[PDB]
């Protein structure tokens, strides 16, 4: 096809002239002439039959006039059973050292978002045995979940404890897609899906698909890699009809390598400093990951959140796209509690008293209401003391604080920090646990006698022991 | 070989 | 000793090329002539 | 419509204009006339007269290129170059021609297959040995070219020569190697 | 000596003369050369100025090239003469470095002649991928009580030292160098760490004071140290911690284990922000660029644990970052947490309280952690670790107390580990429960002494098997017990 020359290196962002046949915006090129295999992305028009590109790779090394090759067609990726087991990068080359991925079809990582008459409306709550999830906010099978988080809150422990609990269970062929991560992460996560039976190396019967795209990649590689997992994602959901599991982490890493190319493309920058084209390049990818009529994909996406802003733009903007927001919170982590999830600010759109029930609702808005007013007490009762609140006041005070502890659970994912065995609550358990605390039947027991159990049988067995040896 | 043949006089100069 | 060493050699040092300060191209066309065959 | 891309390019505005009238001229093999038309334009605007009746911004651009097209049609102009003229006062480009007019030169220089080369010497060269290593120059390029060799001379390189080979460049001054034979001793 | 000069420095000395690719400097200002020309350059390729000076090719334009200075531009003039090298940005690597203080571009600044590096390595390389890493194992012994119990830190894993200024980061990461002593002289080849400390931003008096104190403990003869300090050019601030990264990668790619300290990566953030400020680049949160970020992320991933079939190195990096005011929760403190893989956080409150080193045990952790122990510090740690969250939720309460003053530690004095596991051991077992608390210290000293005097069998047994048996158990319980009895 058509020939062109590098005609000038910036960062990742490579203009690309061509003497005749200039390639239609989002195609691949190849440059010619280095030992591993560089893609150039089309990204604009300049003119001139000049092109601006952003590089899947180094650019190092690249000289001006070096040839570059087009492809015809965007970076096309290997779909089918046959990724199952495989690691995967930005661009579909095999990064495990177990050969080519021989599929029989291969897609393009740009495709159209499911039309409006391809939504499915249905709404069925997916159990995950966490007791803050299932109870103020529980998923939902085939929803977007999304789990807002600054730096070190739990967002990844998080995450795997869901891998664990729900992709373990499961049967529909799960996908995981590492945007911008520790290397280290992906490798762990590698190895404990080869022990764990979900990835074959041999005798392949693998129900889970990897693609990595790390913190060491270039920002197109981070930018394009959210994509192309996405892209497995969406053919094991329409052309099988399978009910996928999609996980994602971390997706702020998508806008944040946006971000860093966008200053090299000649752009305004936006507020904050990320580029003007944020919300249409979240919505145009963030669409593509939904349940149609066809098959159904359970999304569940780690965010990260700069400097712990949850207005910064990127999680600002990803609010909108999620079904069950799940907010990690430092000053929750810092009292010791775990999952750090924030009670007060975790959203569901399931969380209506005509889907999980008059009991389950009513309990969830009870346990907000009792730590929203233990929240507000709080100025007052660290300024002049807990002594002078009303005696219904130290009530409320005195529940706050049992539902706040009880909130927490050991994970099985954390048995290396928390030292005891992860537990895993079913919903009822979680619903009675809850509402017994409300009615005041546990007054008399000492509130550390809630932190880090399972269900509330173990509370009370906590605080027998604690009576009995002190 | 010229600037050897320079060099080495001034050593023999500074000896 | 190695002190006053190290300090007279690089007064030495400056001042042979001093040397050089107060002090026939053929060598030139030598190497004209050499990266001419350099091609 | 494809464009004709001169062996050389030329950046700026200069560089724009000038390459469009290579792949003009190139599409109708009228390189080497044009270049004697713009050499006689050149020389028309370098004249002070004129030169202040076009550099005037306080002229109406129509007036302006109202006498442009008086005095390029009166040196029976190439449609080619009347027109490059028209468009740089259209644009209001026309300060910058004798740049263009530059850079087409350079060009059309590099299509000749010209390579300019600069000797420095620490003495104002012998004409022997000048053209002596004229003679060595040669051996450098592929058939076809021409060298365009322009020794000056700086007496502070206290020897040897400096020759750039258009950016190829190889230093055989004596001051550079003092220079390194001191480092070396040093280090 | 006269003949030391036409040794060959003279004969040989380099005194070609090649036909070289050039340009010319077009403008010089903000630490950045536009030249004109340069055609064949390549992107990241270093290039050389007429000064003696060296840059980088950044921005490769159609009608100039962007080349950042290794230096100060006053040394630049417009029409300056600009060589190739051909070779993209690199740094000597080997062994002849240990020992050796170097500048970001591996030039010897300690006086002591060239370095004999035979080999160069990018400073831009890509940190491994996903097959060729294994999980951290291996402890990485720092010496101090406090880390080696509750925040341990293993070969290949990244350990943050944030925390103000004036709290102790460099005397953890300098006992953390002086202790791999014990390691670097026995017969065990597997258990030698050779250590790398880049100085970026700091005083080069203090820079000069710290390899003093290395070489007075003997540790400069297994150490590197890359200097940018605080009157260098931003881009030598800016490129150190690379340097350093690929002098470590050396030894984590030929099966040997490296220790690589970043002192500290505020202050290449803070460069790298001049850089980008000067390049009119968008400035985002607290006017760093968009791609931070990125800046430390590809240099902390470095760091790895090669699995066996890829000669089962490592490279353990401590980055040090200082907060102002305490405030973990601002930008590049943040940025760097989530690249790590742990935190060692130091407090001003801890510090002023006489409390050092003051690690905050209840925020400093370590993503790996237990893994990376040996088993009787995990025996006795476990325990401490599970006494001291009572002892913070309460504030047993004497327990608590005398625990957290048994973490305290003088500085240059790290212990090995059976020592540790010694003294964790009479704290842990309720030995000092009723002695009260200030002469705990005291004890300790006095303890230590005479376990190191008398039964070095006991010690020498707990470092052959790694646990502490319980024939070692008892054994060290009756140790304890006549001390505190003679004490
Ligand atoms: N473990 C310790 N025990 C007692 N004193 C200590 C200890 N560590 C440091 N100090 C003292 O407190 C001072 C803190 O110096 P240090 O360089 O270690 O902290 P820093 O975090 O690096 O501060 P800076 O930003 O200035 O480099 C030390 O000079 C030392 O005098
Ligand atoms: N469910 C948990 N129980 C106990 N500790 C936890 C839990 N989740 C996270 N942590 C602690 O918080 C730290 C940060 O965890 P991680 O999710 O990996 O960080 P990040 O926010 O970057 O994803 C962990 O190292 C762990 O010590
Ligand atoms: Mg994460
Ligand atoms: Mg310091």
């Amino acid at each position: 096809a058509a020939t062109g020359r590098i005609v000038a290196v910036i960062g990742a962002v490579v203009d690309v002239q061509f003497d005749e046949g200039l390639p239609p915006i989002l195609n691949a090129l190849e440059v010619q002439g280095r030992e591993t295999r560089l893609v150039l992305e089309v990204a604009q028009h300049l003119g001139e039959s000049t092109v601006r590109t952003i590089a899947m790779d180094g650019t190092e090394g690249l000289v001006r006039g070096q040839k570059v090759l087009d492809s015809g067609a965007p970076i096309k990726i290997p779909v089918g059973p046959e990724t199952l087991g495989r690691i995967m990068n930005v661009i579909g080359e095999p990064i495990d050292e177990r050969g080519p991925i021989k599929t029989k079809q291969f897609a393009p990582i740009h495709a159209e978002a499911p039309e409006f008459m391809e939504m499915s409306v249905e709404q069925e709550i997916l159990v995950t045995g966490i007791k803050v999830v299932d109870l103020l906010a529980p998923y939902a099978k085939g929803g977007k979940i999304g789990l807002f988080g600054g730096a070190g809150v739990g967002k990844t422990v998080l995450i795997m404890e869901l891998i664990n609990n729900v992709a373990k269970a499961h049967g529909g062929y799960s996908v995981f897609a590492g945007v911008g991560e520790r290397t280290r992460e992906g490798n762990d996560l590698y190895h404990e899906m080869i022990e764990s039976g979900v990835i074959n190396l041999k005798d392949a019967t693998s129900k889970v698909a990897l693609v990595y795209g790390q913190m060491n990649e270039p920002p197109g590689a981070r930018a394009r890699v959210a994509l192309t997992g996405l892209t497995v994602a969406e053919y094991f959901r329409d052309q099988e009809g399978q009910d996928v599991l999609l996980f994602i982490d971390n997706i702020f890493r998508f806008t944040q390598a946006g971000s860093e190319v966008s200053a090299l493309l000649g752009r305004i920058p936006s507020a904050v400093g990320y580029q003007p084209t944020l919300a249409t390049d979240m919505g145009t990818m963030q669409e593509r990951i939904t349940t149609t009529k066809k098959g159904s994909i359970t999304s569940v996406q780690a965010i990260y959140v700069p400097a712990d802003d949850l207005t910064d733009p990127a999680p600002a903007t990803t609010f909108a796209h999620l079904d069950a927001t799940t907010v990690l919170s430092r000053a929750i982590a810092e009292l010791g509690i775990y999952p750090a999830v924030d009670p007060l600010d975790s959203t569901s759109r399931i969380m209506d008293p005509n889907i999980v029930g008059s009991e389950h609702y009513d309990v969830a808005r009870g346990v907000q209401k009792i730590l929203q007013d233990y929240k507000s007490l709080q100025d007052i009762i660290a300024i002049l003391g807990m002594d002078e609140l009303s005696e219904e006041d130290k009530l409320t005070v005195s529940r706050a604080r049992k539902i706040q502890r009880f909130l927490s659970q050991p994970f099985q994912v954390a048995e290396v920090f928390t030292g005891h065995m992860g537990k895993l609550v079913p919903l009822k358990e979680t619903i009675k646990g809850f509402q017994q605390i409300l009615a005041g039947e546990y007054d008399h027991l000492p509130e550390q006698a809630f932190y880090m159990v399972g269900p509330i049988e173990e509370a009370v067995a906590k605080a027998d022991k604690l009576a009995e040896e002190h | 070989q010229k600037l050897f043949v320079d060099k080495i006089r001034e050593y023999k100069s500074k000896r | 000793q190695n002190m006053m060493r190290r300090k007279e050699q690089e007064h030495m040092i400056n001042w042979v090329e001093k040397h050089v300060v107060q002090s026939t191209i053929a060598k030139c066309i030598a190497d004209l002539k050499l990266l001419a065959k350099k091609a | 419509a494809k464009l004709v891309r001169p062996p050389v390019q030329v950046y700026g505005i200069e560089g724009r204009y000038a390459t469009a009238l290579y792949s003009a001229a190139s599409k109708q093999n009228k390189l080497e006339q044009v270049e004697k038309e713009l050499l006689r334009v050149a020389q028309i605007l370098k004249e002070p007269k004129v030169a202040a009746s076009v550099l005037n911004p306080y002229v109406k651009r129509s007036i302006k290129v109202k006498s442009l097209n008086d005095i390029t049609a009166k040196e029976r102009f190439s449609p080619l170059t009347t027109n490059l003229i028209n468009l740089l006062a259209e644009n209001g480009r026309l300060s910058n021609t004798q740049g263009v007019v530059s850079a087409f030169s350079t060009m059309m220089s590099v299509h000749r297959g010209e390579v300019p080369c600069t000797v420095t010497s620490a003495s104002p060269l012998e004409e022997a040995t000048l053209s002596e290593l004229k003679t060595v120059l040669k051996s450098f390029l592929s058939q076809g070219q021409v060298l365009k060799l322009e020794a000056k001379t700086d007496p502070s390189i206290l020897g040897g020569m400096i020759v750039r080979i258009g950016e190829k460049y190889v230093d055989m001054s004596v001051k550079t190697k003092i220079q390194k034979l001191g480092r070396a001793m040093r280090e | 000596e006269m003949s030391s000069i036409l040794e060959e420095r003279i004969l040989g000395a380099d005194t070609s003369v090649d036909l070289e690719e050039t340009g010319r400097v077009l403008s010089i200002g903000d630490g950045i050369a536009r030249v004109h020309g340069l055609r064949n350059v390549q992107a990241e390729e270093m290039v050389e100025f007429s000064s003696g000076l060296k840059g980088m090719s950044l921005n490769l334009e159609p009608d100039n090239v962007g080349v950042v200075v290794f230096g100060n531009d006053k040394l630049i003039k417009e029409g300056d003469i600009v060589k190739r090298t051909g070779a993209i940005v690199d740094v000597p690597v080997g062994e002849e470095l240990l020992g050796r203080v170097v500048d970001a571009l591996g030039n010897a600044i300690d006086g002591k002649g060239p370095i004999g590096s035979k080999t160069r390595r990018r400073v831009g390389l890509k940190a491994p991928g996903i097959i060729p890493r294994i999980s951290v194992r291996e402890p990485m012994q720092t010496g101090i009580k406090a880390v080696d119990s509750l925040v341990p830190i293993g070969r290949g894993q990244r350990e943050l030292i944030i925390g103000d200024r004036q709290t102790g980061k460099t005397s953890i990461a300098i006992d953390t160098i002086i202790n791999q002593k014990r390691f670097n002289d026995g017969s065990d080849e597997k258990k030698k760490l050779y250590c790398i400390y880049v100085a970026i931003g700091q005083k080069r008096s203090t820079v000069a004071q710290l390899v003093k104190r290395l070489t007075d403990a003997d540790a400069m003869k297994y150490t590197i140290v890359v200097s940018a300090t605080a009157s260098d050019a931003a881009p030598l601030q800016y490129l150190a911690p690379y340097s350093g990264c690929s002098m470590g990668e050396y030894f984590r790619d030929n099966g040997k284990h490296a220790l690589i300290i970043y002192d500290d990566l505020s202050k290449q953030a803070v460069a790298y922000r001049q850089m980008s400020l000067l390049l009119r680049r968008p400035p985002g949160r607290e006017a760093y660029p968009g791609d931070v970020f990125y800046l430390h992320s590809r240099l902390l991933e470095r760091a790895a644990k090669m699995n066996d079939a890829f000669g089962g190195g490592s490279l353990t990096a401590l980055p040090v970052i200082e907060t102002q005011a305490g405030d973990v929760s601002a930008y590049i403190p943040t940025n760097v947490i989530s690249i790590t893989d742990g935190q060692i956080f130091l407090e001003t409150e801890l510090f002023y309280k006489g409390i050092r080193p003051a690690i905050n045990v209840g925020l400093s952790v370590s993503r790996v952690g237990s893994a990376a122990q040996t088993r009787a510090m995990k025996q006795v740690a476990g325990t401490m670790k599970l006494e001291l969250a009572q002892y913070r939720e309460v504030a047993l309460l004497s327990r608590g107390v005398r625990l957290t003053e048994l973490l305290k530690q003088g500085q240059y004095s790290p212990m090995a580990i059976e020592e540790q596991v010694a003294v964790i051991y009479a704290g842990v077992r309720g030995y000092l429960d009723k002695l009260e608390p200030s002469k705990i210290t005291k004890f300790e000293n006095a303890f230590l002494s005479h376990v190191v005097s008398q039964h070095q069998a006991l010690l020498g047994t707990i470092r052959a098997d790694g646990k502490i048996s319980e024939q070692s158990d008892a054994k060290l319980k009756e140790i304890v017990t006549n001390f505190l009895a003679g004490f």
